[PDB]
DNA sequence: GGAAGCCATCC
DNA sequence: GGATGGCTTCC
């Protein structure tokens, strides 16, 4: 009804649009031969694109541009495996992104446009009488614009891979192997894309950034994402995967998968004697977040004791298992132990928690630092630590505070055996 | 062009440089008669960016203020 | 100051302390002029930049009643 | 599944640029699943001369080295770029995004066959250190043997050899060996438990999983969540989207004989543990495992905690 | 025929070469040398490209003369006190020259394997292994720090255990760029090569070269690859390659250093020895030798040697060889 | 037959940096422990100095600009107060083989080219190019400030073949002046070192000192930086190792003052050898490209359409050759 | 003839 | 920058 009349007026303006790149030639007589031939037989010439083209969720162009395979329309089924992450979590709102040529992409955008408005992006195949009533084409033009359509909505593909995929094994239980190909996903990409970039961009998210910049606390989440990677998809044109890469640009971000310490940065093991009181206090960057974080999770109350002292206990086993790591890390990180010039308590600590001796360090002061492990310096660790961490009245006189000082002492021994196990 | 900023003007300098090949330009920020910060931008910049390269200085100093020139407390 | 004696009109640049998108307060110059029952005309005479340039200095009452209806000076 | 009764331990492996991306949503460690293949091959290579069969690998990642750099204007970060060769025109390639980084992981298998009994574990170590000094772990090659001449010698170590105590002890004394590093381990219940609280606010699935592992910051009722690991994402393996396909019913393959999938790759969490946090070592062992009545395709490490 | 999927693993891997500087006559003792850092520094220069010449114009001139041109850039020199540059990589062959890691049909693969059977039972690798054994006495790898030295030294060692096997040193200005002649350590290096190549096991070097170039020079490490595409600001125009905060080599660079034998490209021979490829291609001119026009191209000598079972001359089988050792991706 | 695409050129001539030392006159000889001089800060109060826009120019607006000074830290860097002698310290390396482009596309192009050069080689030798160099070397160009009203200046060149001194000289850059080229047996004999160096017959490497006296705790000026950005400090110097240090491409800009063939005058005196030959000092460009007498020109010229030209422009050509930079389209 | 090759034009 | 072809366009 109307939709083809629309389609119409759209013809009609991609033949002004045409006629936009006029030649003061010949361009007037062939740009009016170019738009009766549209307004005469649109559909005609767009049946032979429609039948081109194929809608695809799956590509393998991707993985390489000169390789060339089975592209796959599907949404595979759910696992049994709880707790995943697939295309089968969501169905409702996909988006399927087409490989074709570039007028037949042009035709498939004119056919999902006449598709909107009324209900055609779905009756796109029932329907007869309106559509050809609307689109000016026959009863016979409208049965083959209809048979081109289903074909077009078909996949219409041989089964077949490149040399180029990875198709790699993978041993089953007690016997052989199947050959494994993997997809390059375009639906979900495009989808979480889309969620990234509401994520970074958006009124609210913005007005979460000036929010968290006044820290006026209106009812509001804010998101932030750290240390994306960027990907470029082919040379410098983005469609030949689909129009989303199109309109992603030929741009996919990557999510952070690293170990924890991935900046390998100098130690700062020498002799300082104010270098050896920092050392004791040890302030790093994460060290310094969980002081903080230490810090923030003191003035709690004890509604949520039960998760309260979960998270406590969790942040104190963590700040130990650090404490042990970076002090690991400085022992097998030191080349040689050097005897420190006024290391103030830098020495007796570091007659345990510094290396073994060397040629630089004195055979008998070696055998003497074998004889006693260093529990004082566990000792002066633990109480560096309960000075790191603001105490007060209100932990004394309540019951939650001895339980957090419990669990403290507990902790402090584990590490105090630790060390005593790994000194002498 | 100047940008103002409530109390805050934003000037350029008046002929530009080249670095790393594309064309650049030094901007100041002033606070009436003190000068606060110098960057150095790249020309095909909106206003809109030129105005969010010094937002958060803008930002800090209305925290500094309004933390120095808070009222007293009773209780 | 209260004191009528020592009291001066402000500057403009003064005076952008507190109206426009731009001051600490975050109103709008219609909004203010709306504020005194003025029209944006009016008021805009005031923020010209220099008195050569027709513009005004504003009023005793009419500064501290503005400052008193933004929420910057009580003034009782 | 198995049990294993003797771990054997590859000191320090020092790797140069393996692939980095791995994944076509992660770019940091390679996939665990390489680790299976490559004990695997290993299995395949030598190990079926001396009768064992091999389980799961244990990784520690000593350190990190990345070819990465940031672009001077922007947060995020982009890849260096190798220059491949002339095309037969002499114009230039068509430009193809990778990614290289230098590694330093110990590797620990277990073992089940006939350890200390057909051969002494000495010279079953030397061997399987010659076996492993000629192949790639990601794409990347080992750089042989320098002036840490002192991390050659290996040992294998019985699980359940001695007293518990003295399993215990030896657990002990082997993990005095791996200080500076990190374990890698599934953790997918608390994907499990974090989603069912979630579900109380809607049904959502890969939201569990995208949440997890950013900094979200919280309204003053200025705060920022905290999760007490280090959460990492990781590629659990496959799912299909086809059934099984005949040797010859697909065409350029790369053998003809073995039977085809077209898969598409399925997410994970994992998490960076120290080594003195756990108590027995045959927590950490990765197993390749397959469900081939639907799609699955399986690492993991089970019998954690 | 060949089958749709085919590919070799690379033999001969090297390793990063890192750089290290000291003094002349203490090379013995060069296994603490302190590195070479790289450092950045600011240029500004003038304008002295062509021009569009119909922009000639003298007062755009002048005027495009009075804004500066201000670029960041890196340098890596010697130190004032030391006047010579140290540099150190390794080498592991593998053997096993023929197989293929991936083949779709087996009639294609047996049938090489056999005619690469018949290949190593004619000769042996010692005109391979003499070229590289060449190639690696004379430092190509040292690529611009070679030109215009003073005296370079080269150390090989041999490692089959923990320990040094063997020991060589050379005087590698003394043999050319030019040609390959023939020498009783050089052929024994060459025995070396070809029982490593030979499938005999993982054999690994040590290389270690020198130059006098003078006190504080500048030397010449890799560049990275960065890709602009950006409205933003300029970025520095040039930046190095660095492990571990010392100098270095890509592995790449050295690795086409080395492959640098073939002399019988069939358009001349006074340019020289240039780098085995299908097609063989220099970047350096621009311009594909061995042209698949001519039946001097790789995949066109091997379907004749394998596929027709015409074989061609001696030569063309160390080119097609030397191809197969190199590694690469075939197919459809 | 045309131009190739790419060309490009190595330099020959390759100095070092140079780096600052300080200590007394008639010790000079001595001066193998002098302590470097180094780099302090300092903080100075701007005033206001520059033309105004005729808006700024009510008296209440400059006497509130007055009020209100801004205040910047600056670096700076000076002799020791009882030290009157600065020692500059660099390292020169002549190559030679100047002929050959390292990077080029058709054959018959470079063939030409080197003929051509060969042919220029044969007809005069390097003996006005390394005349001229010497020269520079002579005079102490390379002192670029700290050349101006100095009280004597010396300078020491030291020939290096093994690790020793081959040969020796020293001069009064002084008594050479900036403006002409004399005649002198030790220059022409150091000219001839040069030549034989810059033909290929055999390498040369050269170190040069400099002493400059000046005077008690005076200032000395090192090469400066760039700051993009501040929020504080406003003007970095150049140092390595905590000393200060003139910039490589700074010694090689004041050696290729030579050129005296310039269309335009002669009371300038010689500038750099560059493709449009130009000083930034000034923003002006001799060898307009309307005049046919810059490089490009009288090189495709010389090459494409075989006009020799003048023997001196022939000797500005072979200089931007051995110059070197970046040819082509 | 048929293929391949190049160029071309589309998006 | 991959895809498809259309008149040329060889041999």
């Amino acid at each position: 009804q109307e939709l083809r009349q629309f389609i119409e007026s759209f013809i009609q303006e991609r033949l002004q649009g045409k006629l936009d790149k006029l030649h003061p030639d010949e361009d007037d007589k062939r740009q009016t031969l170019l738009a009766t031939h549209r307004r005469e037989a649109w559909l005609a010439d767009a049946a032979r694109r429609v039948g081109q083209l194929q809608l695809v969720t799956h590509t393998l162009k991707p993985i390489h541009p000169d390789a060339r395979g089975s592209n796959l329309h599907s949404l595979p089924q759910a696992p049994g495996q709880p707790g995943l992450a697939g295309s089968h979590e969501l169905g409702d709102r996909l988006v399927s992104d087409v490989v074709g040529n570039a007028a037949a992409l042009d035709v498939f955008k004119f056919l999902s446009l006449q598709y909107q408005g009324k209900n055609l992006l779905n009756w796109l195949t029932e329907d007869s009488a309106e559509a050809v009533q609307a689109l000016s084409d026959n009863a016979e033009q409208a049965r083959e614009w209809r048979q081109a359509f289903i074909g077009i909505t078909a996949v219409k593909g041989a089964p077949a891979s490149h040399s180029l995929a990875k198709q790699l094994y993978f041993p089953l239980p007690g016997s052989g192997y199947h050959l494994l190909a993997p997809l390059f996903p375009t639906s979900l990409v495009h989808h979480v894309h889309a969620l990234l970039r509401e994520a970074r961009f958006g009124d609210a998210a913005k007005a979460a950034r000036e929010a968290r910049s006044r820290q006026e606390s209106w009812p509001h989440g804010f998101s932030e994402y750290p240390n994306l990677a960027i990907q470029k998809f082919g040379g410098t044109k983005p469609q030949n995967i689909s129009q989303l890469n199109s309109e992603r640009y030929g741009e996919n971000w990557l999510l952070p998968s690293l170990p924890p310490h991935w900046q390998r940065q100098d130690q700062r093991a020498p002799i300082r004697h104010s270098s050896v009181f920092e050392h004791d206090f040890g302030r790093s960057p994460e060290v310094s977040r969980l002081t903080r974080t230490l810090q923030r999770l003191l003035a709690k109350t004890r509604h949520n004791n039960f998760t309260i002292r979960r998270y406590r206990a969790q942040l104190v086993g963590q700040i130990c298992d650090e404490a042990l790591q970076y002090a690991a890390r400085l022992r097998e990180l030191e080349p040689g132990w050097s005897a420190t010039p006024g290391c103030q308590l830098h020495d007796a600590e570091q007659l345990w928690l510094d290396p073994l001796r060397a040629q630089t360090d004195e055979t008998f002061l070696q055998r003497r630092l074998r004889g006693d492990w260093p529990a004082e310096v566990g000792n002066r660790f633990a109480n560096w630590l309960n000075r790191a961490v603001s105490s007060d009245s209100q932990i004394l006189g309540s019951p939650e505070a001895a339980q957090w000082s419990q669990e403290l002492s507990k902790e402090l021994t584990m590490f105090k055996e630790i060390l005593e196990d790994e000194r002498d | 062009n100047a940008i103002h900023i409530g109390p805050f003007s934003i000037t350029p300098a008046a002929r530009g440089l080249h670095y790393g090949g594309l064309p650049h330009h030094q901007w100041t920020l002033y606070y009436g008669p003190r000068e606060m910060a110098i960057k150095t931008l790249p020309d095909s910049y909106t206003s809109s960016e030129v105005r969010d390269e010094f937002s958060d200085i803008i930002a800090e100093f209305v925290i500094d203020a309004r933390h120095r020139y808070a009222p007293d407390v009773l209780e | 100051t209260h004191d009528a004696e020592e009291w001066r009109p402000p500057t403009s640049w003064e005076l952008r302390h507190v109206v426009g998108e731009g001051s600490f307060t975050g109103v709008s110059g219609a909004a203010a002029a709306a504020l005194l029952g003025m029209s944006a005309t009016n008021f805009r005479k005031y923020t010209a930049g220099d008195s050569a340039a027709n513009r005004q200095k504003i009023s005793f009452a009419a500064w501290h009643y503005l400052l008193d209806r933004l929420g910057v000076k009580r003034a009782s | 599944v198995t049990d294993p009764e003797a771990l054997l331990l590859l000191p320090r492996l020092s790797i140069q640029n393996a692939n980095a991306i791995s994944s076509p949503l992660t770019w940091g460690f390679p996939s665990p699943g390489a680790f299976t293949g490559f004990v695997h091959a290993l299995q395949r290579r030598v190990g079926i001369s001396l009768d064992i069969e091999l389980d799961g690998v244990g990784i520690v990642c000593h350190r990190f080295e990345a070819q990465i750099s940031q672009p001077a204007g922007k947060r995020t970060k982009v890849f260096n770029l190798t220059r491949n060769p002339l095309n037969r025109d002499g114009s230039t390639a068509a430009i193809v995004e990778e990614g290289r980084a230098h590694l330093e992981v110990s590797l620990l298998l277990g073992v089940h066959g006939d350890g200390l009994d057909d051969h002494p574990a000495q010279e079953i170590a030397r061997q399987v250190q010659e076996q492993a000094g000629a192949m790639r772990l990601a794409g990347g090659s080992i750089l042989p043997w320098c002036n840490e001449r002192f991390p050659a010698p290996n040992a294998e170590l019985l699980m359940l050899g001695g007293s518990d105590e003295q399993r215990r002890k030896n657990q002990r004394r082997l993990t005095r060996r791996l200080l500076p590093g990190f374990a890698l381990v599934s953790r997918e219940a608390l994907l499990q438990q974090h989603l069912e609280t979630l579900r109380t606010t809607l049904p959502e699935a890969t939201t569990l999983d995208a949440l997890l592992d950013l900094c979200r910051i919280n309204f003053e009722p200025w705060q920022v969540r905290d999760k007490p690991g280090w959460l990492v994402p990781i590629p659990a393996g496959y799912n299909a989207l086809s059934p099984l396909y005949l040797p010859g019913e697909v065409r350029n393959a790369r053998d003809r004989e073995t039977p085809l999938r077209f898969v598409e790759n399925l997410f994970g969490l994992g998490e960076w543990l120290s080594p003195h946090r756990v108590a027995a070592l045959s927590d950490l062992l990765w197993y390749h495992h397959a469900e081939p009545d639907k799609g699955l395709y399986r690492w993991s490490t089970p019998r954690f905690v | 025929s060949t089958a749709s999927v085919l590919a070799f693993e690379r033999k001969l891997d090297p390793s990063d070469a890192l750089m290290s500087a000291g003094a002349w006559a203490q090379r013995d003792a060069s296994q603490e040398w302190p590195a070479v850092t790289v450092r950045e520094k600011s240029v500004r220069g003038t304008i002295s490209n062509r021009l569009k010449t119909k922009d000639r114009d003298p007062a755009k001139l002048d005027a495009s003369i009075q804004s500066p041109n201000l670029q960041t850039v890196d340098v890596a020199n010697l130190p004032s006190d030391a006047d010579t540059l140290k540099v150190r990589f390794t080498l592991r062959v593998l053997g096993g020259a023929g197989t293929p890691s991936a083949c779709n049909d087996a009639a294609y693969r047996d049938k090489l394997l056999q005619t690469v059977a018949t290949y190593v039972n004619e000769q042996g690798f010692a005109e391979l292994a003499r070229r590289y054994a060449h190639n690696l006495a004379n430092a190509r790898f040292l690529w611009r720090n070679r030109v215009g030295a003073e005296a370079v030294e080269v150390r090989i060692n041999h490692i089959r255990q923990g320990e040094v096997a063997r020991t060589w040193r050379f005087d590698a200005l003394a043999i050319g760029l030019r040609d390959f002649k023939a020498d009783a350590e050089l052929d024994a290096l060459a025995e070396l090569i070809a029982s490593g190549l030979s499938g005999s096991g993982h054999v690994l070097l040590e290389v270690v070269a020198f130059a006098r170039i003078g006190d504080g020079q500048e030397v010449f490490p890799s560049q990275e690859l960065i890709l602009d595409k950006g409205d933003k600001k300029g970025q520095k125009s040039k930046t190095l390659y660095s492990v571990r905060d010392a100098a270095a080599i890509h592995s790449q660079k050295i690795g086409n250093a080395l492959r640098t034998i073939d002399t019988w490209y069939p358009d001349e021979d006074g340019l020289g020895p240039i780098a085995v490829e299908p097609y063989g291609s220099v970047t350096s001119q621009g311009k594909a030798y061995r042209q698949p026009k001519q039946k001097l191209d790789f995949y066109t000598l091997l379907d004749n040697w394998v596929l027709r079972d015409e074989a061609p001359a001696v030569e063309q089988q160390h080119y097609v060889i030397a191809n197969l050792i190199r590694g690469g991706v075939f197919g459809e």
